[PDB]
């Protein structure tokens, strides 16, 4: 048992520390916003295998004032080069500087800064600038991704250099120093994302990314923009509206989902009894496999016509026609769901 | 990909999913910046790749330059009626993500169980293809027993589903979870 109930405010972030971080943003005064920029820069570093400023993030934001929510998206792009037959094997669209896409990331911060920003820009790095150099005990999660990635990391000495001790591994509770992103985080924090995108860093990102064979250039940082959404998709749930982010994310599917199990009418008695219990968890597996059927049709809106997909995906009548192939007393093979591949 | 969620004490809230994909990305850090480079491309279908046996490309992610590939993440916030915030949610982990979030939904709006519950409450999976519901290894037994009687093909995840950071409206303020598989803890006033 662990509850953390609060009066006033609070962060709930993959890594205490970067709670703690995103927690004293709002305790200074920042927005939401400034509180989440503060904490991602952390868990970009406790983390680091998981996120960072070498990617990419969408954020969904709510006005408490204007009842207003946006997204907002910053997802990494293919870069101007690439094209539909560049891999020939998944090996190649996942290692190496090839199976990188332009990193949105910093832009995306600062995009969700200039719209909702309280604290300066500088003062949401300052806390991670001094982790990064100061060093922390490597965290569960990181421990076990390290273990997992063991091999690779040992052979790639540049990423030896941070995540070894002796030409191993780090282990849970051993130090990790990041010193040369403390730097660029510095760099960033002075200044500001023009130096990622089309300033003093980004000369030698490009450099990086084609020295282990990619073809990012400098122009695909130049161009790089984070879009905001005014229109998130929506659905009603009872007396509420939930928000979320629509196609190239899954907004459409979890939409789907919860629309084919709100005719349930789940309840506590849903889970009171094994019988129910199991009838209930069986529905929600039926429930996921119609929404991976319609998946399969989704893409990068600007590029692809979603429009009539999404439509039926947070349709509450067509979750309704879904749910009425859902059978009680069996599952089905792949074919009854229609999975679609083209419209 | 990780996961965070955040409640201001205005109401105003904040939901966050922010990835480089796998595991340390594409494995390509800058020895000079320190930067850790996404392998954000592998999100893309491509006609040369098969991914599971008989599970064919899907044209609508093929590459294209200046598209963005699809993505699992769905960082979602849960507004009431009156205007007031009453979940932030969203998930880590793989395709497991939007399955997961759903999940942490379902187990609080509709289970009744209190945020910490719904963040840490056993977790199930079933993305069509492959056609197995995996299902996490201390999951009620009699739930992996009414799925195989109604036919499912259950297997046990290896490690753990997916990773669910969580702030829900309470009478008595903002009751936030951390999701104890990635090892977080929550923080607020
Ligand atoms: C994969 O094959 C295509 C077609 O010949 C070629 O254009 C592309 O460069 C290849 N990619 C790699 C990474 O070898
Ligand atoms: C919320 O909306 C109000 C009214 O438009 C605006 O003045 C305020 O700056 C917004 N809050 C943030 C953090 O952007
Ligand atoms: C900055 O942008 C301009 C045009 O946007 C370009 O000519 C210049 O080379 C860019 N500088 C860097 C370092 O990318
Ligand atoms: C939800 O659906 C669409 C989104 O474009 C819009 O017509 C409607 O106003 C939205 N509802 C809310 C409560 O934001
Ligand atoms: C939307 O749903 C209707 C059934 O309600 C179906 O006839 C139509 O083909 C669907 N549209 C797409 C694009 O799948
Ligand atoms: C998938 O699983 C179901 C579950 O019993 C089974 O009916 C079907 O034959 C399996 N294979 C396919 C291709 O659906
Ligand atoms: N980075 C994996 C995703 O976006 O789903
Ligand atoms: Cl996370």
């Amino acid at each position: 048992p662990d509850n953390h109930v609060y009066t006033r405010a609070a962060v709930a972030a993959d890594a205490k520390q970067c709670s703690k971080i995103g927690r004293d943003a709002l305790r200074d005064g920042g927005s939401a916003v400034d509180a989440a920029i503060a904490a991602l820069l952390c868990v970009g570093l406790m983390n680091a295998h998981s996120m960072g400023i070498g990617g990419g993030l969408f954020l969904t934001i709510y006005n408490s004032t204007t009842r207003k929510a946006e997204v907002i998206n910053a997802r990494e792009v293919a870069p101007r080069l690439a094209f539909a037959t560049m891999f020939n094997s998944s090996e190649q669209s996942q290692k190496g500087g090839l199976s990188v896409a332009v990193p949105g990331e910093i832009r995306g911060y600062e995009l969700a800064h200039q719209r909702h920003g309280r604290l300066p820009w500088a003062r949401l790095f300052q806390p991670s600038i001094q982790l990064a150099r100061q060093g922390f005990p490597v965290g569960k999660g990181l421990a076990a991704a390290l273990e997992n990635k063991r091999t690779v990391i040992e052979q790639q000495p540049v990423l030896c250099e941070v995540f070894c001790r002796d030409r191993k591994v780090l282990r849970e509770g051993e130090r990790l120093t990041l010193p040369q992103l403390a730097d660029t985080y510095e760099t960033l924090a002075i200044e500001g994302a023009q130096a990622f995108y089309n300033g003093s860093l980004t000369a030698q990102i490009v450099k990086d990314i084609q020295a282990a064979g990619g073809i990012v250039t400098a122009e695909d940082l130049n161009n790089y923009r984070a879009e905001l959404i005014e229109h998130p998709l929506n659905i009603s749930l009872g007396d509420v509206v939930l928000y979320m982010p629509s196609a190239p994310l899954s907004g459409p599917v979890l939409a789907l989902i919860l629309n084919i199990l709100k005719g349930y009418n789940f309840s506590r008695e849903s889970v009171e009894s094994p019988e129910q219990k199991g009838l209930t968890y069986h529905r929600i597996v039926e429930a996921f496999r119609f929404a991976y059927a319609k998946r399969t049709l989704l893409g990068d809106p600007k590029f692809v016509d979603v429009t009539e997909v999404v439509r039926n995906m947070t349709s509450e009548f067509f979750a309704a026609q879904l749910r009425a192939q859902i059978s009680d007393d069996t599952t089905h093979p792949i074919s009854y769901y229609k999975p679609e591949f083209y419209t | 990909t990780a996961h965070l969620s955040v409640v201001a004490e205005d109401g105003s809230a904040v939901s966050a999913t922010s990835t480089i994909n796998l595991y340390f990305g594409s494995k390509v850090r800058s020895p000079v910046s320190g930067i850790l480079f996404n392998n954000e491309m592998d999100d893309f279908s491509s006609p040369s790749i098969t991914n599971e046996f008989g599970v064919p490309p899907s044209p609508a992610n093929f590459i294209q330059p200046g598209k963005q590939p699809l993505s699992s993440m769905c960082p979602t916030i849960m507004v009431g009626q009156d205007g007031q915030v009453r979940m932030v949610v969203g998930a880590a982990g793989g395709t497991q993500i939007t399955t997961a979030t759903a999940l942490a939904i379902i187990y609080n709006l509709w289970f009744g169980y209190d945020v910490k519950r719904a963040v840490e409450e056993p977790r199930l999976h079933n993305q069509l293809l492959p056609n197995v519901t995996t299902v996490e290894r201390n999951i009620d037994q009699a739930v992996t027993a009414a799925l195989e009687t109604r036919h499912h093909h259950t297997q046990i995840a290896s490690t753990f589903i997916a990773v669910v950071q969580a702030i829900v409206r309470t009478a008595g303020g903002w009751a936030a979870a951390s999701d104890s598989r990635k090892g977080g803890e929550p923080a607020g006033y």
